[PDB]
């Protein structure tokens, strides 16, 4: 589990390095998609960047705020950098 | 400030000193948080306080504890109950020499305390009992403590003493004659109740049937207080005892009746003072009628061969009388109760019963011949003044 | 603050101290949780002395459990009550002693005599001012009495000024169940004289007998008979845990009860027992109760009084009852039965009265007796010792791993002086 | 009166607990019966085979 | 602000050196990514002590890591240290370690040393107020050891006034997967109990007997058996990172409880150790924590106590307690059980209390220890090293670079000397 962790940190890691490589646009766009946090937003945005999903899904739901799933929106661009 | 100063030790002690405080603070207007909606046994704070002058002593905390949690829990300053953590055992062994090192320490300082917090001093009132063991030796140490420290203060004492008869220990006798050998010269005087008398006059007297601890404490207490309510005491040891050794007193009360009865029948002065020498209706089971009266003390509230009203206790049985009459008199009855007594010591000292546990935690084998041969020289000395 | 440490040993202990403390543990309000929940505030004063506070309000016995198959540990786990304790406490050995004196005291238990000392050890350390400990067994087996007169007899080498106060479930002769108890009782009394302070001496034969007329049940299990034992305890350590018009305590009642030391064996006896058929015609007083107290059928030892003469008497009472009702009452048994009693004794008779009845109960009592008859227990055991030892039948399987011909004949007359003893002082 | 109340009330008690024993009784009386009958029905079964 | 300047060893010190670093994070709040997490202040204001700061929010360890084979530290990789620190300072070859101390010492030892050395030399310089040195080693193989002196001997040659904070996994009598450890002790003797400021003397035996009795856990693997270690090396220096009712430093820590110049070897416990049953059915608060850490069943050696003294005993505490408790009780064993301790000092024990306990606990303590029970671990090696000397049972490597029958045994001597030297004062 904590290897998993661990992966999901270092892919959170990538998505920030590509965040620097804009930013709004990103989230607006990632907003007018499917959700702020969606898995299934989430797996497009993988896909995007390159980092090929049940796994992806597990860290959608990670980054999802609690009950909102929307990762806090303004949070959900926080951890997107993260 | 005439004051006097209360130490109740033993599980007989503090029953007895819960009845009494009982019969005090009832007596004055004192409701028993302490605050009036007198100061001879009470010293008064300023906020508007009173608090009782006693001390409190035993070594189970199951005796304390029941003082401590009930309705007298707001009288007291809660550290003049003293405690211990293992009970004397019913020995002399452990009440003297073993345990009461632990708590004789704080026992004489709240004595300091509440002995420097007063103004006139004239006595103090332990009670106590002639069975236990923390009843025997703690208060034969804290008897010969006080007498060297205080000086002639009189020190007065009062006294379960074993019956002719029917005990709850085997062992009595033993504590009664040890306790009594060291307890004869630092005490000024004592006085004697029994337990057997008590139970035939609340059989007789005030028709009651299987009589119990609150129905003889509330005698004992009224007798108390009947000795002290002439203050709201030096005059009973000049009196009282001929030569340095005969200070145990006997004592009664006359109208100890029913109301019953009472609403018949009036109590003149001349009633209560034959009621007070009839046999049957003395306190002390002895017989007196063997014996030869060297003195009397007649304290009216309210053949025969020469050698403030009362007041009523809640749920009481002793009926409302305007006057009263607490006899302290002093007889040669006795000589036959010590007989019997140190007999009843004898007869298990011919084959050393019991003794090991005191030999193992203390004393020698010796002893326990010098209380025997001090309390021979006891009933020779009655026999001498006879 | 003057507290006990509880402590087991084998089979027969451990039906009797399981329920034993489902008998503290509900007249102290106490769930099997540990939660109190309880009307009085009385309760919780003295929970001292039995037990010790978890954190969470929780409640834990003072207790250790030890055995040599760990069958009669999962027993007891997994009963109603069983959960109560520390499961760190539970101690059990592997290798099972057999009913074999020389196991359960000199081979087999010494793998497990470094472990239960420790628990023994810091149970009792946290503990303020001792007053003594516990056991409870039986003389008939190996490791219940073997390495329950090793458990005693080495807690006396440390402790040896406290009231170490024990428990025996004596071998009946006529209700039997192993063929070679004299070999187990004869040698635990010598070591057991010596060591504890105060022993009771209960058998299962007039457990029977108590249980087939005065209760007159149908079908007795070995629930409803280590139900009377637990039961009276309870009584013999209430003025410990609660107040009274008079208390004993419990080094108190051993001053008064032994004339001399080697003389410590009691008769235990509970006083109010009923019929379930026959319990409202019957009136709750103290004169119908003295007579149920002193009745050779409502004693729990085979023995009998009338066939010798009385020492001591002891009597806690519970209740709330007036105490001219027990001074004379008691008195007059003392007074009309004169040959019963001993002369050079001139009061046979003890007392005390708690507050605090039994549950369910509005008045009870408890007998103590120390009779001088029970040497009629001590040669009935000695005779099924002259017979088997005579022509050594059974000897091979003790004496193969470790005493000798000479160990059980040093013992045997160590537990056959004190026949004699009690003949002195019978005339 | 205090006192005769009390003694109304705990006497009352103990009556109830007495009926409780009488339930039980009776409850375990019917499961020594069912016993029986199960002991008949696979006795009978024995028989057939 | 305070520093210690780290470095890792060793297979064995390696992965408990690895395990350092996870403990610590959590009392702070740093995520492996870099952002700072918890919401106590008293974390954030001495992030200086194990750490450097990165810009961006992120945050990076002082650590170098060494092993002379690649796949330990691409197992700490494994675990979170290349996800926080810098991919530099991993200095890794290929190359065979073989686990011989002299090749450990000479060959590879020799060459990647100054690949790390000009890093171990670049944290101290970028700083001021540097005062130690941790190094996570093993006494137990040969390469753990060949690089694990190395890293201490020339340095104290030009650092001389440091906190060595070592690390010791020592060779069990009994548990040994290795034919080699009985060699690379007394190696490690020539240098290390000169050069050293503290030690965590451990075995790898007494960390499953508390696992065993204590802990009532069934599998000790490798994996939470760090915990015994990681867990109780992180109670010294809370002093350090977090305030407390007193404080009491590792220099400090240095004054207190060593007492001589070469008695510093040390034996940690940690104070809520227990099963999972057994902690609703036992109350450790202050009178009954003093009651476990003192057992026979919390000691990190398998010596016997009762045969020897305890020199000099310490224990740093954690949490919010009563210091009129804290010196009652310490007072109690101090004179209930006073045959323990030694006849020197008057007051034979030391005490030191913070005000921040470990995380999910009302209380710990963190118990360490300079007994004189380790007295006869020493004989033992000395028998393991004179089996395998009368048959110079393994030298083929070792007389590869060379150390001659001399050479050892006049090393010998010194394992003698560090217990003749300790027995001219072991009795008058």
């Amino acid at each position: 589990k904590d290897h998993q962790r661990a992966v999901v940190a270092a892919a959170r890691h990538h998505l920030k390095k590509f965040n620097h490589q804009l930013q709004v646009a990103f989230r607006h766009y990632d907003k007018k998609g499917d959700g702020v946090i969606d898995r299934a937003e989430l797996h497009e945005a993988c896909v995007q960047a390159n980092l090929h999903k049940m796994l992806l899904d597990h860290l959608f739901d990670y980054c999802d705020v609690d009950q909102d799933g929307l990762i806090n929106y303004l949070e959900f661009a926080n951890f997107l950098n993260w | 400030m005439r004051e006097c100063i209360s130490i109740h030790v033993g599980q007989a002690g503090v029953q007895i000193g819960n009845a009494c405080w009982e019969l005090y603070c009832l007596e004055h207007g004192i409701q028993p948080d302490g605050q009036m909606p007198f100061n001879t046994f009470f010293s008064e704070t300023g906020a508007g306080k009173h608090v009782p002058r006693a001390v409190f002593v035993d070594l189970e905390p199951t005796v304390i504890d029941e003082v401590r949690t009930g309705t007298y829990r707001q009288l007291f300053h809660p550290e003049q109950l003293i405690t211990g953590k293992e009970d004397a055992a019913n020995n002399y062994a452990r009440g003297h020499y073993t345990i009461g090192k632990e708590i004789i320490d704080l026992v004489l300082d709240r004595i300091r305390k509440l002995a420097d917090q007063c103004t006139g001093l004239q006595g103090f009132l332990v009670f106590h009992s002639f069975g236990g063991g923390t009843g025997s030796g703690f208060t034969s140490l804290l008897m010969e403590r006080l007498s060297v420290d205080y000086g002639k203060k009189s020190k007065l004492e009062f006294s379960i003493y074993p019956a002719p008869q029917v005990s709850t220990a085997v062992v009595e006798p033993y504590n009664s004659i040890l306790t009594t050998h060291t307890t004869l010269e630092h005490s000024d005087c004592a006085f004697m109740v029994d337990n057997e008398a008590i139970y035939d006059i609340c059989r007789r007297n005030l028709d009651i049937e299987r009589p119990t601890y609150t129905n003889l404490n509330r005698l004992i207490g009224q007798i108390v207080s009947s000795i002290t309510a002439s203050l709201r005491l030096t005059e009973f040891q000049t009196n009282l005892v001929p030569y340095p050794r005969i200070h145990f007193p006997l004592a009664t009360y006359a109208p100890v009746i029913s109301a019953e009865k009472a609403y018949h029948e009036q109590l003149s002065v001349a009633e209560i003072t034959n009621a007070c020498f009839e046999p049957a209706n003395q306190m002390v089971k002895c017989d007196p009628r063997h014996g030869k009266y060297m003195a009397c003390c007649l304290l009216y509230r309210g053949t025969i061969q020469f050698v403030q009203p009362p007041t009523v206790v809640p749920g009481g049985d002793l009926a409302k009388v305007q006057r009263a009459v607490c006899m302290l008199s002093n007889t040669t009855a006795i000589a036959e109760a010590w007989a019997r007594l140190d007999h009843k010591f004898d007869l298990m000292y011919a084959k050393r019963a019991f003794v090991h546990w005191y030999v193992g935690e203390g004393m020698e084998e010796g002893e326990f011949s010098e209380a025997r041969e001090d309390m021979a020289a006891l009933e020779k000395d009655y026999e001498e003044v006879g | 603050m003057r507290e006990i440490v509880h402590l087991q040993a084998g089979q027969c202990g451990n039906q009797i101290g399981a329920k034993f403390w489902e008998v503290i543990s509900d007249e102290h309000g106490i769930d099997p949780t540990g939660t109190y929940h309880g009307d009085s505030d009385l309760q919780l004063e003295r929970i001292n002395v039995y037990y010790n506070e978890a954190t969470g309000g929780k409640y834990v016995p003072r207790a250790v459990l030890v055995d040599l198959e760990p069958g009669t540990m999962d027993s007891v786990r997994s009963g109603p009550f069983g959960q109560i304790f520390r499961p760190d406490n539970f101690v059990f050995g592997q290798s099972g002693a057999g009913n074999n004196w020389a196991k359960g005291h000199y081979t087999e238990g010494a793998e497990l005599v470094d472990s239960v000392l420790d628990v023994v050890r810091k149970e009792a350390e946290s503990c303020d001012c001792l007053q003594g400990f516990q056991l409870t067994h039986s003389l008939g087996g190996g490791t219940g009495s073997g390495m329950g007169t090793l458990l005693i007899s080495k807690i006396r080498e440390e402790y040896p000024d406290r009231i170490m106060n024990t428990f025996s479930v004596v071998p009946s002769p006529k209700v039997s169940d192993t063929v070679v108890e004299p070999y187990n009782a004869t040698l635990s009394v010598h070591q057991l004289v010596e060591n504890t302070d105060e022993t009771y001496c209960i058998d299962n034969e007039a457990l029977y007998d108590i249980c087939f007329r005065t209760l007159k049940l149908t079908t007795p299990t070995y629930g409803d008979l280590n139900h009377l034992v637990s039961a009276t305890m309870s009584g013999v350590t209430t003025c410990l845990r609660f107040p009274g018009q008079l208390n004993a305590d419990l080094r108190k009642l051993a001053v008064n009860m032994v004339p001399f030391p080697r003389l410590h064996f009691f008769m235990p006896g509970f006083a109010p027992l009923t019929s379930r058929g026959s319990q409202q015609y019957r009136a709750l007083t103290v004169p119908e109760l003295t007579q149920q107290m002193f009745d050779a059928k409502n004693m729990m030892a085979a023995c009998d009084p009338r066939h010798g003469r009385y020492l001591t008497v002891a009597a806690v009472f519970r209740g709330r009852m007036s105490m001219k009702e027990v001074d004379e009452q008691m008195l007059n048994v003392q007074n009309k039965n004169s040959s019963y009693f001993v002369e050079w004794i001139p009061n046979n008779v003890k007392t005390a009265v708690c507050d605090i009845p039994p549950r369910g109960l509005k008045m009870s009592a408890t007998f103590i007796g120390n009779s001088t008859a029970i040497q009629e227990l001590f040669k009935r055991i000695s005779e099924q010792f002259t017979a088997m030892f005579r022509r050594k039948a059974f000897l091979h399987w003790y004496t193969g791993e470790g005493m000798d011909e000479m160990e059980f004949t040093e013992a045997e007359s160590n537990m056959n002086d004190l026949v004699s003893e009690y003949q002195q002082y019978q005339d | 009166y205090e006192q005769m109340k009390r003694d109304a009330e705990i006497e009352r008690i103990m009556m109830e607990e007495h009926d409780r024993l009488l339930k039980e009784e009776s409850a375990k009386q019917e499961r020594r019966n069912k016993e029986r009958a199960q002991y008949y029905l696979d006795l009978e079964k024995q028989l057939e085979d």
